[PDB]
């Protein structure tokens, strides 16, 4: 015959749960000031600072020191594009599309859209390329699966644009990350590995008719690319899964249905 | 208003029905048919529950409880405050869920993106679907169903796990939970690892994905990867959620009775069935 | 059929990865293990090297000891008969002692001797991992997340085994080494308490297991669909934000309304899932120490302060 606990100790639980909710709104609060630490302030479409900013403040700046003399990175900080954007409104009134000015593909908007990131490669715990044609990969080869080099590579035109001259890969994960293709003017392209099929025959490219192919923008050394250039070749590359689609929809859809 | 890098993605296109005529955004929110299209439903489903609370009468969001109806009706259709509401608020929900996929993948095709989230989402609509359409269609009543109700679909999931015993003892469930439990860990070293390389010790320079691979070699001698990684934690969530559906859509339908006699097929095979000792011996 | 990038098509493998050094003593490194072409479709080929060290030994030897305490247990519930063994595999059980050897170490080894035997080493295994998930992480100049982390899972498994035991006054309260019978002692501990879905703690413990498959699901699959910017180089994508991490945050913000960063999604990622343990050694701890009957306490705090 023991127990003390009736009077008022199931307060505890009623103490532990009000408690826990206070905590829960403290943290919620936490992790979204800390998710605006990119993006924010918001803007107006033409860039100007928007007058609602939410009820959610921007939290105090940090400072992320970055490996091999690359500085570091503050934010929440002045946030700017850093490149042209050749769109223009369609509408008198906030919410509608923008209507490229040009070339979407070209001028690298909508979802062929980049960032202008550093213009230096990604680097490994070592400082070394992240990221190297294989060829100049000591100890690297395909291990599984069919090898894509030698492979012509098809757009969804049906027509061939070049052949698989070899695959980058990243060192430190040991994964293939483009594939380098040479067209027929003799230069070549890189192509992101999640963007083409490995077929026994061919590699075949959906996003990008043939034509196409001489438009993905160039890296300016030809044994390592910087973010910004695989910025530039993969918003390329998935933005003619919009853009290319007069000349994919004409062609399987010509290719298919004969019967009637 | 736009995120700072927001404008340049804003353009016309991707829409999948209706071609330019849903394809704005209200404040943040992309809109497109399919928006509409949830909206509608969305709002429907919400008005026929503050209905139900009226004939239901109470306000209170811990009481209002929408039940499918009762198991006399079979799959025919019930007067609308014995079941009528809660079969056409399944389909209002039905309609917004399978929407809200649809307006996903437009926002895809616009941004030039894989469609692996709405894909990850229709897990989570067939599971729904699993317990307010296929199962109580196998089983010949809606009354099957859990209704629409804070405290009583738990009820629900109460009543419904003891008809067969220890529900514990469902074997597709131990899988299901298995999936649960391996995708939270996951979560928490993905998290826990992301985190620990960003924000490193003061003053030192951030971490690599070389020191990520570094570290989970040295603590278990694998590591899955960065893109490994969010393969798996996309296949255990979808994972624990297949297992989730099948352990209900065979549970009063293939199999009825206790789940824990379900494993006498073990402990009778005949090799061993009648050696004596041990637990069943 | 575009490709997914749910399975490589090309797997491509160079020298063994030694790692990074840091601080780490390399003395205490394995070699490298093999490497798996079937694990290469989906992850990593390459298996270790592995840090053993002196706590790695300790937590290994302790860890097989536990395991092996169990499993000699089971053998003897089979009568040392192999087909016994397997046919009752998953109804064999270490039992705690009975109540009325409250937290004393006095139990005979068949009637609950064994299994404190068996927990101590498994007491031991769990602690000294844990300090070795703090110490490899330090090694290597990291933060600590991953031990903190880790300690939300131990304190469920602490409250379970151990604290909540202790202050309900005896070993019989902890749970036993066995598949069944642990699954057992799950479904009685709640129809004791009088229904744990009645436990705001096991609700809200719920609410983060089922939060944190789906926040997995949104989160893998962002990545994955985002892939093809290199969205899944995360630390370089927050050093540096690309147009992966803007497309994977648009697509969010355009869906609901907000959205994370390629830093601030991680921290979503570590809170749903520590919480699950967190909130569920609170919910267990507080049963039967201080609340008997969760549908008991629901009518007095729950009904009753809606006052
Ligand atoms: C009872 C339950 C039993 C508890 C058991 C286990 C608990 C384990 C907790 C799990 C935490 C995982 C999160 C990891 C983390 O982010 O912190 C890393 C942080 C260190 O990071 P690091 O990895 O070493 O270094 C990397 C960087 O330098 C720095 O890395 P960083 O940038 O990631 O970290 C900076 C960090 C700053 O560092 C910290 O101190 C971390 C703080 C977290 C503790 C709270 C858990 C409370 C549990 C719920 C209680 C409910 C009540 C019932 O910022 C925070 O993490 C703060 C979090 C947000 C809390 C918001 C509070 C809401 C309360 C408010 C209400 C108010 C108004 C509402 C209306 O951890 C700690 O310092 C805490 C450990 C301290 C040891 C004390 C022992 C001395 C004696
Ligand atoms: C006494 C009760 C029984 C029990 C009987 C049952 C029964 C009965 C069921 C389960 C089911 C589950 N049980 Mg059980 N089980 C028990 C003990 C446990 C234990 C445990 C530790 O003891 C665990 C971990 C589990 C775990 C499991 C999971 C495998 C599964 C639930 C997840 C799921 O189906 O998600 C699937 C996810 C969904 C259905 C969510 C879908 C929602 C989507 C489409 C959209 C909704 C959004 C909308 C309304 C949002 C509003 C808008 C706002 C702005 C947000 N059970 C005990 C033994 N269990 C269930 C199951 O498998 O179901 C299929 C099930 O029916
Ligand atoms: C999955 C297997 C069982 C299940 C068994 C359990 C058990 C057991 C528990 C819950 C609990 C929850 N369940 Mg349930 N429940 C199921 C079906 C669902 C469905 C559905 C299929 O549409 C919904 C919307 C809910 C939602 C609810 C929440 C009230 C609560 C927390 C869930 C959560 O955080 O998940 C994770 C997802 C997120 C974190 C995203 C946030 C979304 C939540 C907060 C949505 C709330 C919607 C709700 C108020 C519906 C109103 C909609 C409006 C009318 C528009 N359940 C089936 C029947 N559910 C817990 C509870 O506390 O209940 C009292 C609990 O203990
Ligand atoms: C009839 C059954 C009862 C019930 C009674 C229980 C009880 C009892 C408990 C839960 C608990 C939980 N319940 Mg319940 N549960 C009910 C029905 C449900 C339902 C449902 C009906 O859909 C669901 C979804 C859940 C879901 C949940 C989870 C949210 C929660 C466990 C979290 C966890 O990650 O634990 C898993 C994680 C751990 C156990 C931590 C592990 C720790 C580390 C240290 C492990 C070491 C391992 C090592 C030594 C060995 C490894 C070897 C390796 C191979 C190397 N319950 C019904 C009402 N439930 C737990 C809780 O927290 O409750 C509040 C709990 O104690
Ligand atoms: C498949 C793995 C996991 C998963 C994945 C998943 N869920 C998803 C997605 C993905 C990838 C999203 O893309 C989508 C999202 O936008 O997330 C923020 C979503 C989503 N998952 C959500 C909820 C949710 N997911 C759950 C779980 C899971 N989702 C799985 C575990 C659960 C659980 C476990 O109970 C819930 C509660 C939403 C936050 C969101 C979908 C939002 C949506 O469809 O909105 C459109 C419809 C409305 C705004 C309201 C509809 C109102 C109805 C017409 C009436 C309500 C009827 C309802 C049935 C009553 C329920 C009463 C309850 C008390 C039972
Ligand atoms: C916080 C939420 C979730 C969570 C988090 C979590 N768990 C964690 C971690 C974290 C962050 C740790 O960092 C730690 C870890 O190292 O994970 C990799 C861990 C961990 N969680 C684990 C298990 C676990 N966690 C649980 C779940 C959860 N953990 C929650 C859902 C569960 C459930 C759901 O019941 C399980 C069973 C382990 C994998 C690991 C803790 C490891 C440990 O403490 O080890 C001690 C014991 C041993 C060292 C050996 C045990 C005996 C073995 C049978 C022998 C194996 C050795 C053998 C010789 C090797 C065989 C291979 C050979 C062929 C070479
Ligand atoms: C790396 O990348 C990543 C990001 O970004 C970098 C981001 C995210 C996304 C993740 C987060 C932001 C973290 C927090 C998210 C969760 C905890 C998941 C649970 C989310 C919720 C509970 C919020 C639910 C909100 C919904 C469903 C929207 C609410 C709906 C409205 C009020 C209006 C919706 C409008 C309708 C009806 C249709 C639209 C049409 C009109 C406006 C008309 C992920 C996964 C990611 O990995
Ligand atoms: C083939 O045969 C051999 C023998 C070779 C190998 C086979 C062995 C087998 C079959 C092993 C079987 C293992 C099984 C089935 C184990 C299952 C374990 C489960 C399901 C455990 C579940 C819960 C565990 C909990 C909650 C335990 C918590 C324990 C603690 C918190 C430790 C507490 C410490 C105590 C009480 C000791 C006190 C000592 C001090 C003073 C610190
Ligand atoms: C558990 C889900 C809780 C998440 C909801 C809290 C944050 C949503 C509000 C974000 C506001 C967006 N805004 C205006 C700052 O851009
Ligand atoms: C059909 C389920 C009932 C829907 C009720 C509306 C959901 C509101 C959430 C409950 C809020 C409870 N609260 C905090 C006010 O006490
Ligand atoms: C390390 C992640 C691998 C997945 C293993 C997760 C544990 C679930 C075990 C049940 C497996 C059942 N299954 C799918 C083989 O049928
Ligand atoms: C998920 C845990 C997986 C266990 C992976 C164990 C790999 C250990 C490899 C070390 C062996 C190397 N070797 C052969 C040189 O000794
Ligand atoms: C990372 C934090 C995300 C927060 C998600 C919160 C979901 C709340 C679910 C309500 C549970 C209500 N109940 C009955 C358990 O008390
Ligand atoms: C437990 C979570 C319940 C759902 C709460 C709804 C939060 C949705 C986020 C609001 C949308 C963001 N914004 C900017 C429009 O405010
Ligand atoms: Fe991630």
């Amino acid at each position: 015959m023991v127990g003390v606990t009736a009077f008022g100790n199931f307060d505890l639980a009623s103490l532990a749960i009000y408690s826990f909710w206070i905590f829960l709104a403290g943290l919620i609060y936490y992790l979204q000031t800390e998710n605006m630490r990119e993006g924010y302030p918001l803007e107006n479409e033409d860039g100007t600072p928007a007058a609602n900013q939410g009820p959610f403040p921007l939290p105090k700046p940090k400072t992320f020191i970055l490996p091999h003399g690359r500085g570091t990175l503050t934010v929440p900080g002045p946030e700017s594009e850093d490149r042209p954007i050749a769109l223009a409104r369609t509408a008198v009134s906030e919410g509608f599309p923008h209507a490229p000015t040009g070339d979407p593909m070209k001028d690298g908007v909508g979802p062929a859209s980049w960032v202008a990131r550093r213009d230096l490669p990604e680097l490994d715990g070592h400082g070394h390329n992240k990221i190297k044609p294989m060829k100049a990969a000591a100890g690297f080869h395909v291990s599984a699966g069919k090898n894509p080099i030698g492979l012509p590579v098809r757009g969804c035109d049906l027509e061939i644009a070049g052949k698989v001259v070899d695959i980058w890969v990243d060192i430190p994960e040991q994964m293939a990350r483009f594939l380098e293709v040479e067209l027929k003017d003799g230069s070549t392209r890189l192509l992101p590995m999640q963007m083409v099929k490995v077929q026994s025959n061919r590699v075949h490219v959906n996003a990008l008719s043939s034509d196409l192919f001489a438009g993905i923008p160039t890296i300016k050394s030809p044994t390592e690319v910087t973010l910004l250039e695989e910025d530039k070749i993969c918003g390329y590359v998935a933005g003619g899964l919009m853009y290319a689609a007069p000349k994919r929809k004409s062609v399987v859809a010509a290719m298919l249905a004969e019967y009637a | 208003a736009l995120l700072s890098f927001e404008r340049k993605y804003r353009v016309p296109g991707g829409t999948l029905v209706g071609g330019n005529l849903f394809d704005f955004w209200v404040g943040p929110f992309y809109v497109g048919f399919f928006g509409v299209a949830t909206f509608f439903f969305a709002a429907l489903g919400i008005i026929l529950i503050a209905w139900s609370a009226v004939l239901q009468g109470t306000w209170n969001p811990q009481l209002i409880s929408v039940y499918p109806p009762a198991l006399e009706y079979g799959l025919g259709g019930a007067p609308l405050a014995k079941g009528g509401l809660w079969q056409i608020i399944t389909i209002c929900a039905t309609g917004a869920f399978v929407s809200w996929a649809l307006r996903e993948v437009e926002i895809c095709r616009k941004l030039g993106i894989g469609y692996h989230i709405p894909f990850a989402f229709a897990f989570a609509i067939l599971a729904y679907l699993t317990l307010v359409l296929f199962r109580p269609v196998m089983m010949g009543a809606w009354g099957y169903a859990f209704p629409y109700g804070i405290w009583t679909h738990l009820d629900w999931v109460s009543n419904t796990g003891y008809t067969y015993g220890n529900f514990h003892y469902n074997p597709a469930h131990m899988i299901a939970i298995s999936f649960f439990f391996t995708n939270a860990l996951a979560l928490a070293l993905h998290g826990a690892l992301v985190l620990s390389a960003a924000n490193p010790e003061k003053g030192k320079e951030m971490r690599t994905p070389d020191h990520e691979d570094t570290f989970f070699r040295d603590l278990v001698g694998y590591s899955i990867g960065t893109l490994g990684i969010h393969r798996l934690g996309l296949l255990l969530s979808l994972s624990a959620v297949f297992f989730s559906a099948l352990c209900m859509i065979i549970t009063g339908t293939i199999w009825f009775d206790q789940w824990v006699d379900w494993w006498q097929w073990w402990v009778k095979l005949p090799w061993w069935a009648n050696i004596p000792g041990g637990i069943n011996g | 059929a575009e490709y997914q990038n749910i399975f490589s098509q090309v797997q491509v493998r160079g020298p063994a990865d030694l790692g990074m050094t840091e601080d780490v003593n390399l003395a205490n490194r394995s070699g490298v293990g093999p490497f798996s072409t079937l694990l290469g479709w989906f992850g990593n080929a390459q298996l270790g090297p592995i840090y053993l060290g002196s706590l790695g030994v300790l937590s290994l030897f302790s860890g097989l000891m536990w395991f092996f305490t169990i499993g000699i247990w089971f053998w003897y519930q089979a009568g040392w008969n192999p087909a016994v063994f397997l046919r009752d595999l998953f109804f064999f059980s270490l039992e705690p002692p009975a109540p009325e050897y409250g937290l004393s170490f006095a139990a005979p080894l068949k009637e609950g001797g064994l299994w404190l035997i068996a927990s101590f080493f498994m007491f031991v295994a769990v602690w000294s991992w844990w300090g070795r998930t703090y110490l490899r992480a330090q090694a290597l100049g990291m933060g600590k997340h991953t031990a903190w982390a880790f300690l939300s899972a131990i304190w469920l498994w602490m409250v379970l085994g151990f604290i909540r035991p202790i202050l309900m006054g005896s070993w019989s309260e902890a749970v036993p080494y066995g598949i069944f019978s642990h699954l057992d002692w799950t479904n009685n501990f709640s129809l004791v308490h009088g229904n744990l879905f009645y436990n705001p703690f096991h609700g809200l413990s719920i609410a983060f297991l089922y939060g944190s498959a789906l926040l997995f699901a949104m989160h893998g699959a962002t990545i994955l669909a985002v892939s093809r910017f290199g969205g899944e180089r995360e630390l370089e994508q927050i050093a540096d934000r690309g147009t992966a991490a803007e497309r994977a945050a648009l697509f969010w913000r355009w869906t609901m309304g907000f959205n994370a960063t390629m830093e601030g999604i991680h921290r979503w990622a570590i809170w749903m899932a520590v919480l699950v343990t967190l909130t569920g050694g609170i919910g267990i701890l507080l049963s039967g120490t201080v609340v008997d009957n969760w549908y008991v306490w629901g009518q007095n705090h729950g009904m009753a302060p809606l006052n």
